[PDB]
């Protein structure tokens, strides 16, 4: 058996005990049934880099939007942006930004 | 499934694959 | 067209504007069309309930529509001679 | 929330090809997936809510210009329209899924995560497409997920049949893509620009339609086009699942559906040669797969004639697009799961019993089946329903042999849709394999696609399910009645003795064949003639010996 | 008129048509009852007396 | 040949001959392929000759 | 031929011809609804003096 | 169920053909052509003569309805006009080539707004 | 493993695998199983297909039982035309 | 002016889009080169020749083998 | 599949049907008399 | 008619492998097993009725024509077992063959690693 | 086999099929390529108000509409 | 489990011999071990035929023909059994 072997991880639990896949290839995405030891707190990190990336984007996103007409009633948009334009019903009556009608013809 | 669950330990410690076929040497940086 | 003309429009061209009607439906049920859209695209699930006389009004309307295009039709071929009249 | 919809999937393919999917694994890939797929379908369903139902187009710019030489502008530019929300919200539910039905199926595979990144990138690259407010956008998603369709049908790399129908499509479609490029060039040089609400035409060339519908009928399998559909089954159930579902496919549609600058005639005989094709063609074969295809196809027909027939027909085709895509990938879904149960058996004439399977895919089938073939108050019933209505009163009277070829071509899918069933099920068993794999994460999926079922029913695609077309009572009940012929024809299973044509059928009309010796090798011995005839003999300058 | 002629097959797997192994009518339209009756108690609690 | 009396030897031997086609043939298909996949040639060459037969005609009689 | 054991009443023959009835009847009346759908819309509006009092 | 053992492809031991170009040999048998169905048997022995003497009357048998429908019935055919319209709206909608609304028979300028209907190809100077 | 045990040759049916868990027919045993979170996810979805298109239909079904001519034409007459 | 008109657009931003095509036609045609044809992207050489040969065949007394002319082919010209 | 010279008579006798049925449809009175008379019953109760 | 290898068959062998394929074509144009049953015990009982021949020229005539009808009912999607030859499952992912790992190369006879000329 | 590919400049010879597909099909084409690009050519002259033009030996001619004229 | 994708010998003897005794010519106390089909069974060569598709069924495999052609007694389509890696 040759020195280098002894750096080499063996196969792992998910790989089926009957194949042999000529273990020393570097894969760029792990190879075969690739399974590390820490791999829950590799995920938990990952996901902290999504989450962030995920803020970022969504930070970029609100920043760049561009909304060219009223909408036709109450969105979720609102509570985080406030660029958008106030509502404008199908009827042309302008509505507050709680997408309801205003005093003098509500109630 | 290892250890009955899909929460169980890891299975694989050391190097999987050899980058550029480069391979330490005694401890010695590369 | 001229023994059944078109019935006077009831909607303007400002109103279907505010409505964002499609520029395709703008015939001659036009306000039936705007209130059946106004009406279902705020019920949530529960649209064909609370909205029923709406729908019906406006399948009414376009069920004068076709009666007019269907006799428009056959007044056409009589004229032609088509049809033996 | 707009630019999720889109970047999220895209990141998440990255990071699970990226080399950190080394240090994570295959349970952590599907997670990683799992959780880019469930935001990207909640930004998608928030959009969704919001566009269509108070009317909120937003436009984006995202990365400046993508390149401006000339009068040529280019930019990386983002719109969300009602047409942008309806295709986000179909593709975004179909893939995920698609990717909970992955995470399980392959769970043996070897190389899981790069399946499983390759996934997303398809999926990422059809929100790009369907995010693209100007044509070269558009050529961008086409030219992506046709490499993500090559890279996740040639997975298997060790196997020559799927190698070959890869690169079989990958050509079929490349040729679709010059008609689309050459249609491109038309359309800006004589429009000025690419944004498509810069692009109102009353009266083109011709050539603009024509080349841009060839274009398209290469991307939906249509005729002429259709002979590599069939061959992708070699790749992996998910890849075939999304490949039918809202992707690929859908483009195609999605992208005429967008111009609405067709030839009626031509796309009503394309549609309903199509249709009449792959109804004829679903039901002369015994592979469970390719019967899914052609129904896809036959499907993607409807939609051509639809959509040829008008604007309202367009955004008819548009919700039946929208609803056809939940039960393709179920029935894809289903039938990947009772052909593991079955050993990997791939054909009909080895099942049978109620032994092999769950009782949740079986019920998941049914309803599906169901859906798809018109069964009343479903949602292909709708869809299909409103198509066949406004087919039945158009202005041409080409449609009229439209309208019965697509009459014909509902009945023949009752009739192998009842039998696909009834070989799974009611038949005796004749097979040899029993392993029914009851895991959580695949009936999820088949739930959540069962969920949209409903909710296409219980809420409306568009304005148009309920709006009441005046026909005679008799002629609304006609497809209803075909349903029932091909119920009846199917459950009992009989043939006929006209062997001919059955060898005639079974052959899908031998159109590989037409097409491996009419362009192909003549390419070939064409290759042969130029290098050694020409270079080596006749443009061949020898020597002086001395 | 003798049949049993060349390893007759329908005997050699007879065995495929085991009761376990064949397609259950007991659960072929499950939860359709419990839609049936919740459709009725809608009906008669909205449309029918109201 | 470890496998052979499980998935088959290599006794059996394929018939082809690796020849080109049939010339007819080959022209033939040649020519279709060309018609069918240089249609806007023909479109464009063919609107030329029906404007220029229209401009012939408004030519003859013009002059008269 | 037999039918299968669970659903044997498929294979009576009562069964098989009644769905080649109701299978023939569909494909004929596929090209028979048409003109006799446009038919009895024109005669919908044809016969009434609302807009035809000629034709009563 | 990964790792199935696959036969192999011996390599060749006599003169290759000249065009040997176009045997797709992937290292596992059995290997094929470089596209199915161009040289060697077809599944179900069916030839090119079978298939080309059926197609040409099939696509006849299609093409025959197209033809006789286009050619010997007209838009009188619909017990119907199409969807009115006022005309400040149909003025725009009927400008499209594609609009079905041009098939209104009763159209007061039917036959000119059928005569702007023409496709051409080759854009005129 | 396989959910159908096979026996052959007539051999004595093994103890173990005889039961109210086995059930027997040519000599071949299959078991009788229950799952729960299958069966009730079923029941769950197949209720709500059936109640969804038990609904849809009965908010629809003049409109299919007479055809639209007629329904629109029986209103017209009798509930008036504006 | 699209994107704030929305439906109405087929009869809001016509001049603007006149505008636009005008500019476009501009940016081409002048300087245009050596070898490259005129461009119209309003198609307005094509329905001005298509008038004048309407006009041409109504003097010739022969029916038109050509389209008539279109007043408008694009939602600008 | 299954060769039943039954579906053949079956398809027949439905062919033959749907004819009478057509027929039987083509010479039915108007749909607005119908309506009417229907009212009329409807009238009378 | 047989290809050319069967044609150099023993009688014996060419008729049963006549038979065998014609076995196989029935499962192939069966709806199910239980539809081939009968189909099984008829295609049987045909050969019984012709074991007790003996004049070579009806023999050959016999089985050129069974021959015939064979070859024109070759069935287009034959079935066969996934992981066989032709079969869907079959070239999956097999066992990766031995292959030799150069360690370092790089590190070999550096500043000379280029190309000669 | 590859030296003979690398090598097949000696298996060139005026037989009826080679020189049948050179005419046909090298010659063919060139030709109708040639005659297209003419084509096209002229119709780009006329659809920019030119008059003839002098290609390669076609007499001489207007060559280079000037900048400075209104065509 | 055992064997490099191969079986036992014994479980392979009990199917072959289980699936041997489906003939009506066939006497039960007759079939053995490495047992000719002809001489001792009496088997015709449809019979030869019936039963190697039959095995065929019983283990899930795809024989040759050639190699189904060399089969003729029980105890050669014993061991080609015991050499094949893909039988169930
Ligand atoms: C879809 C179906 C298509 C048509 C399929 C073909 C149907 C036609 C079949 C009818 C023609 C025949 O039977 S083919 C005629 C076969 N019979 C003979 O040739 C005479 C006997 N000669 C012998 O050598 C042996 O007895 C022999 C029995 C051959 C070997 O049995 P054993 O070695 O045990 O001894």
């Amino acid at each position: 058996e040759p020195s280098w072997a002894k750096q080499l991880a063996p196969k792992s639990g998910l790989c089926p005990p009957e194949f042999h896949y000529n273990r020393e290839i570097w894969y760029p995405h792990g190879g075969f049934y690739c399974d590390p030891k820490g791999w829950r707190k590799n995920t938990l990190l990952t996901l902290g880099g999504i989450g962030v990336l995920l803020y970022m984007t969504f930070s970029y996103s609100t920043a760049n939007e561009v909304r060219h007409m009223p909408p036709k009633g109450w969105i979720p948009s609102i509570m985080w942006n406030s660029n958008v334009p106030d509502p404008v019903d199908f009827r042309g009556r302008k509505l507050n930004r709680d997408g309801t009608l205003p005093e003098g013809e509500s109630s | 499934y290892p250890g009955g669950s899909f929460w169980s330990e890891g299975t694989q410690t050391g190097k999987n694959g050899f980058l550029f076929g480069e391979v330490p040497i005694n401890g010695q940086p590369r | 067209a001229d023994r059944f003309p078109p019935p006077p429009m009831k909607a303007t061209q400002e109103q279907m504007d505010a409505a964002d009607v499609p520029y395709h439906y703008r015939d001659y049920c036009a306000h039936m069309y705007i209130d059946y859209k106004e009406c279902r695209l705020t019920s949530g699930f529960s649209w064909r309930t609370k909205c029923a006389h709406e729908l019906h009004a406006y399948n009414k309307c376009e069920y004068k529509e076709f009666k007019r295009r269907v006799a428009i039709a056959i007044e056409e071929k009589r004229r032609r001679g088509l049809i033996a009249a | 929330m707009f630019l999720l919809s889109v970047f999220f999937p895209l990141l998440g393919g990255l990071v699970n090809t990226s080399p950190i999917a080394r240090f994570l694994g295959h349970r952590g890939s599907s997670i990683i997936a799992i959780g880019c797929m469930v935001v990207a379908f909640i930004s998608s369903v928030v959009i969704y809510y919001e566009v269509v139902f108070m009317g909120c187009a937003v436009s984006v710019d995202v990365f400046g210009t993508w390149f401006s030489v000339g009068t040529f502008h280019a930019g990386w530019t983002f719109n969300f329209d009602l047409l942008t929300a309806n295709m986000l919200f179909t593709v975004t539910g179909v893939s995920m899924a698609v990717h909970m039905y992955a995470c399980d199926y392959m769970r043996q595979d070897p190389h899981l995560n790069l399946f499983l990144g390759y996934l997303s990138y398809f999926t990422g690259f059809m929100c790009v497409l369907v995010a693209a407010d100007n044509l070269l956008v558009m050529l961008v998603g086409w030219e992506g997920i046709g490499v993500c369709s090559y890279l996740l049908i040639g997975y298997w790399s060790h196997r020559l049949s799927a190698v070959k129908s890869a690169q079989k499509a990958i050509l079929v479609n490349r040729v679709s893509d010059g008609l689309l490029m050459w249609g491109v060039l038309w359309v800006w040089y004589h429009l000025g620009s690419l944004e498509y609400d810069l692009l109102n035409v009353y009266s083109a060339s011709g050539f603009v339609g024509l080349s841009i519908l060839i274009g398209a009928m290469g991307k939906s399998a249509q005729i002429l086009f259709h002979v590599w559909l069939a061959d992708a089954m070699e790749g992996p159930t998910p890849v075939s699942a999304l490949i039918h579902a809202a992707t690929l496919v859908t483009a195609g549609v999605y992208l005429l559906v967008r111009l609405h600058i067709h030839d009626e005639m031509f796309v009503i005989i394309v549609g309903s040669l199509t249709a009449f094709m792959a109804g004829v063609f679903g039901a002369t074969q015994s592979d469970l797969k390719r019967v899914i295809a052609y129904s896809t196809c036959s499907q993607l027909g409807y939609m051509m004639v639809s959509l040829g027939l008008g604007e309202t027909g367009g955004e008819a085709s548009m919700g039946h697009l929208m609803t056809h895509a939940s039960f393709k990938a179920a029935l894809f879904l289903a039938a990947g799961m009772v052909i593991s149960g079955n050993g990997g058996n791939q054909h009909i004439a080895r099942y049978g019993g109620s032994a092999h399977s769950a009782m949740f895919t079986m019920l998941t089938l049914m309803v599906a089946s169901l859906s798809l073939i018109g069964w009343p108050e479903l949602s292909g019933f709708y869809s299909k329903e409103t198509i066949l209505n406004l087919a039945a009163i158009c202005a041409d009277p080409i449609a009229d042999v439209a309208h019965t070829l697509l009459l014909l071509t509902a009945m023949l899918t009752s009739a192998y849709t009842t039998k696909l069933f009834y070989q799974c099920f009611m038949v005796d068993f004749s097979g040899s394999s029993v392993t029914p794999v009851r895991n959580v994460l695949p009936i999820l999926a088949m739930a959540i696609l069962l969920l949209d079922i409903m909710l296409k029913v219980w809420v409306g695609t568009n304005l148009l399910s309920g709006m009441l077309f005046f026909l005679p009572w008799g002629v609304k009940t006609l497809p209803f009645g075909l349903m029932v012929a091909g119920i009846l024809t199917a459950t009992a299973a009989v043939g006929s003795e006209r062997f001919t044509l059955i060898r005639f059928c079974g052959s899908r009309w031998g159109f590989d064949q037409l097409f491996a010796r009419s362009p192909v090798n003549p390419i070939f011995d064409l290759g042969r003639i130029t290098w050694a005839i020409g270079d080596r003999g006749l443009l061949s300058v020898g020597n002086l010996r001395a | 008129m003798p049949k049993v002629v060349g390893f007759q097959w329908e005997r050699y797997e007879a065995w495929r048509h085991h009761p376990l192994l064949q397609f259950n009518k007991r659960n072929a339209f499950p939860g359709v009852g419990i839609g049936f009756a919740a459709f009725l108690a809608y009906v008669a609690y909205d449309k029918s007396q109201p | 040949t470890s496998l052979d009396h499980v998935f088959g030897d290599n006794s059996n031997k394929l018939n082809y001959n690796f020849e080109p086609m049939g010339m007819g043939s080959l022209f033939i298909r040649t020519m279709v392929m060309v018609g069918v996949f240089f249609f806007p040639v023909f479109i464009m060459i063919n609107d030329d000759y029906k404007y220029t037969s229209f401009l012939d005609k408004v030519a003859a009689a013009k002059a008269a | 031929v037999k039918p299968p054991r669970v659903f044997p009443i498929l294979g009576s023959p009562g069964y098989q011809f009644f769905a080649g009835l109701w299978t023939g009847a569909m494909l004929t009346f596929i090209f028979t609804s048409k003109p006799l759908g446009r038919k009895e819309v024109e005669d919908l509006v044809k016969y009434d003096p609302a807009y035809f009092p000629e034709y009563a | 169920g990964a790792g199935a053992p696959v036969k192999l492809a011996p390599r060749p031991d006599k003169p290759l053909p000249t065009w040997y170009e176009l045997w797709w040999d992937n290292g596992y048998y059995p290997g094929q052509p470089a596209a199915d169905f161009m040289f060697g048997a077809w599944p179900g022995n069916m030839t090119e003569t079978y298939y080309l003497r059926f197609w040409s009357v099939f696509g006849l048998a299609l093409a025959a309805p197209f033809y006789y429908v286009a050619n010997f019935t007209d838009e009188t055919r619909m017990p119907m006009v199409p969807q009115q319209y006022p005309a400040e709206v149909r003025d725009v909608l009927v400008q499209r080539r594609n609009s079905m609304l041009k098939h209104d028979f009763s159209a007061p300028d039917f036959k000119e707004v059928k005569d702007r209907a023409k496709i051409y190809w080759t854009p005129m100077y | 493993a396989n959910a159908y045990h096979r026996t052959y040759n007539g051999k004595p049916v093994p103890p173990e695998l005889q039961g109210a868990d086995y059930i027997t027919y040519a000599g071949v045993t299959m078991k009788k199983e229950f799952h729960l979170f299958d069966t009730v996810l079923s029941k769950l979805i197949g209720a709500g297909a059936t109640f969804t298109c038990l609904y849809h239909f009965y908010l629809n079904a003049e409109e299919h039982w007479h055809g639209d001519i007629y329904f629109f034409e029986k209103d017209v007459q009798q509930n008036g035309w504006d | 002016c699209v994107r704030a008109a929305g439906t109405a657009r087929y009869h809001k931003c016509t001049e603007v889009m006149k505008r636009l095509q005008a500019a476009v036609r501009v940016a081409s045609n002048v300087d245009r080169g050596p070898l490259a044809r005129k461009r119209d992207v309003g198609f307005i050489y094509h329905n001005n020749r298509l008038r004048e040969l309407q006009q041409q065949a109504a003097e010739l007394e022969i029916e038109n083998p050509f389209p008539a002319p279109a007043k408008q082919a694009t939602g600008g010209y | 599949g299954v060769f039943s010279r039954y579906y053949n008579t079956g398809l027949l006798c439905g062919v033959a049907v749907a004819s009478g049925i057509s027929i039987w449809w083509y010479n039915r009175e108007s749909i607005y008399v119908r309506v009417k008379s229907d009212l009329e019953k409807e009238g009378k109760t | 008619m047989a290809s050319e290898v069967v044609l150099a068959l023993p009688h014996k062998l060419r008729v049963m492998r006549m038979y065998r394929t014609g076995l196989k074509e029935l499962i192939n144009w069966s709806a199910n097993r239980h539809e081939w049953y009968p189909r099984a015990y008829a295609l049987r009982q045909e050969f019984e009725d012709s074991k007790a021949l003996t004049d070579r020229e009806e023999i050959r005539k016999k089985l050129e024509h069974g021959e015939e009808l064979l070859a024109r009912f070759r069935h287009w999607e034959p079935l066969i077992k996934p992981e066989f030859v032709g079969g869907t499952a079959y070239s999956i992912n097999p066992a990766q063959p031995k292959l030799k790992f150069i360690p370092n190369y790089d590190a070999m006879d550096e500043y000379k690693k280029g190309d000669h000329l | 086999w590859y030296y003979r590919r690398d090598h097949f400049e000696n298996e060139f010879v005026w037989n009826y099929r080679t020189t049948i597909e050179a005419l046909w099909f090298l010659g063919g084409f060139t030709a109708a390529a040639y005659a297209l690009s003419v084509f096209a050519f002229r119709q780009a002259d006329r659809r920019s108000g030119y008059p003839k033009r002098q290609i390669l030996g076609d007499e001489p001619a207007m060559v280079l509409p000037d900048e400075r004229q209104f065509y | 489990g055992f064997g490099g994708g191969f079986l036992d010998k014994d479980s392979v003897t009990e199917r072959v011999l289980h699936v041997t005794k489906h003939f009506e010519k066939i006497d039960a106390s007759k079939v053995s071990p490495a047992a000719s089909f002809e001489k001792d069974l009496g088997l015709d060569s449809l019979d030869v035929v019936e039963l190697v598709m039959a095995l065929e069924e019983e283990f899930g495999l795809e024989i040759p023909d050639a190699e189904a052609d060399k089969i003729a007694s029980v105890g050669d389509a014993i061991n080609y059994i015991c050499s094949n890696p893909m039988a169930k």
